């Protein structure tokens, strides 16, 4: 899984990659881990699917609920709180990363990270899953912030593909969501136009030389390719 | 007594059993080889005492690595035994180190396993001196063991019964000019020259070489150029 959101001038990006896998086999290629709690706030899933759609199933109808009786927008605070409050009270039970990150028009953007332990933190952008760990230094390296929605979402699709270019336990699609004042915009990549993978980039389009022919020299030419 | 063993010095500080070994091969066949710019050659009269062999038979020239060979002059079962460690030798470099041995290396280490049995009481000398062809990464070499392990290089050298006068048809050839081509002709021709007929009515003459035309792997020549 790689989860990740972004804030952007006024909204925020979710992405996610769209594989789920019991170990090392895909059982769905195409999961959607943008999972929608209001109409202007998503969470990005990770960790146990069951968990993760239970609790983002509690969360919506509690917050489904409050908004019916507030008569008014929900806070992306109030959907991060509950998501911790919940995460936290079942922290030994669950495996659960979660980004909570919406709009709500007093706050703008929001972002909130719930990591396993059920801490909250509100950032700028937030990674999740086993592939963030490839994202940290491609933030660090590649994230500006202040850049436009249309620049962040495809910042954001980049940084899929990388993360899932390299954790076998991600893949597949690329799904995005803007969150802002406008309508959501949800948006598909498919592996195949991927912004980024291994299977393309030209420096590892030539391969390792690994299988030299037998030869009376030292110097190393290539793989043999061919018997005669 | 002082020349039952070689774990012995005479008192002119020779190693008797070492020279007899010597013998053994000086009144062998005759092998000639030439070091030229693209390769090594080696040729070696073999002398049959039967009619009825194979064309094959005693095979006086054994690859030792892709690189390398090893032509024997003596008594053959002993050079079949150097042959062995030869190969053992080039192996070990291809799997511990990782490179072909060079051919300076494998005949040191030829030259070392030769002498070790020439110290000591239990073991006698080989009979049996080694032409070593190589052409590794250090260049077509060629080098001589004999069996006091005495390890020498040479452009051409030439072994054996007739290697008196093969070395004076040797000295002919400019070795800085020679190709394997010619060498392969010049080197057979000699061996048919210095070849004593009413002795040693039977006999081929067997040649291999390691050069750029044989990819630089040591081979019998094909019988066409002979």
């Amino acid at each position: 899984t790689t989860i990740l959101a972004v804030s952007y001038n006024g909204g925020v990006v979710l992405a996610a990659d769209s594989r789920t896998s019991s170990g090392t086999y895909v059982v769905n290629r195409a999961s959607n881990k943008l999972t929608k709690l209001t109409k202007k706030i998503y969470c990005c899933r990770s960790g146990s699917a069951a968990d993760t759609q239970a609790l983002a199933e509690r969360v919506s109808n509690y917050l489904g609920s409050y908004q019916t009786d507030i008569g008014a927008g929900v806070n992306v605070a109030t959907a991060a709180n509950l998501f911790q409050k919940m995460c936290y009270m079942n922290r030994w039970n669950i495996s659960a990363g979660i980004i909570v990150a919406g709009y709500d028009p007093i706050n703008g953007g929001s972002v909130y990270s719930i990591p396993s332990g059920g801490s909250c933190v509100k950032l700028d952008y937030a990674l999740g899953g086993s592939g963030s760990i490839f994202l940290y230094s491609f933030f660090d390296a590649n994230y500006k912030p202040g850049m436009s929605k249309s620049e962040c979402v495809a910042f954001c699709q980049r940084a899929v593909a990388h993360a899932y270019s390299r954790d076998g336990s991600s893949g597949g699609l690329i799904r995005t969501i803007t969150l802002d004042a406008d309508e959501p915009e949800d948006q598909t990549i498919p592996w195949n136009r991927s912004p980024y993978c291994m299977e393309k980039d030209p420096k590892y389009v030539t391969q390792a030389t690994q299988n030299q022919p037998f030869s009376s020299s030292a110097k190393i030419t290539g793989n043999r390719m061919s018997s005669t | 007594g002082h020349d039952q063993s070689t774990d012995v010095f005479s008192a002119e500080g020779r190693v008797f059993q070492v020279e007899y070994a010597g013998k053994a091969v000086d009144n062998s066949s005759t092998a000639v080889a030439a070091c030229c710019k693209d390769g090594v050659v080696v040729a070696v009269e073999k002398v049959h005492t039967s009619r009825m062999l194979e064309k094959g038979s005693n095979n006086r020239i054994h690859a030792v690595d892709r690189q390398a060979g090893i032509c024997i002059c003596g008594l053959l079962p002993d050079g079949r035994a150097i042959v062995s460690r030869a190969r053992q030798e080039a192996e070990n470099s291809r799997d511990i180190f990782a490179t072909p041995i060079r051919g300076s290396v494998l005949a040191n280490r030829v030259g070392e396993f030769m002498h070790a049995y020439t110290t000591h009481f239990a073991y006698r000398p080989f009979g049996c001196s080694a032409i070593i062809a190589s052409y590794a990464d250090d260049g077509p070499q060629l080098f001589v063991s004999d069996p006091s392990g005495t390890v020498a290089g040479y452009y051409g050298v030439a072994l054996g019964k007739a290697k008196t006068v093969a070395k004076s048809e040797l000295e002919k050839l400019d070795f800085s000019s020679l190709t394997c081509d010619e060498a392969v002709g010049k080197l057979a021709s000699i061996l048919h020259e210095v070849h004593d007929k009413q002795k040693d009515k039977l006999y081929e003459v067997e040649v291999a070489w390691v050069c750029d035309k044989s990819d630089r792997k040591f081979v019998h020549v094909p019988a066409d150029m002979v």
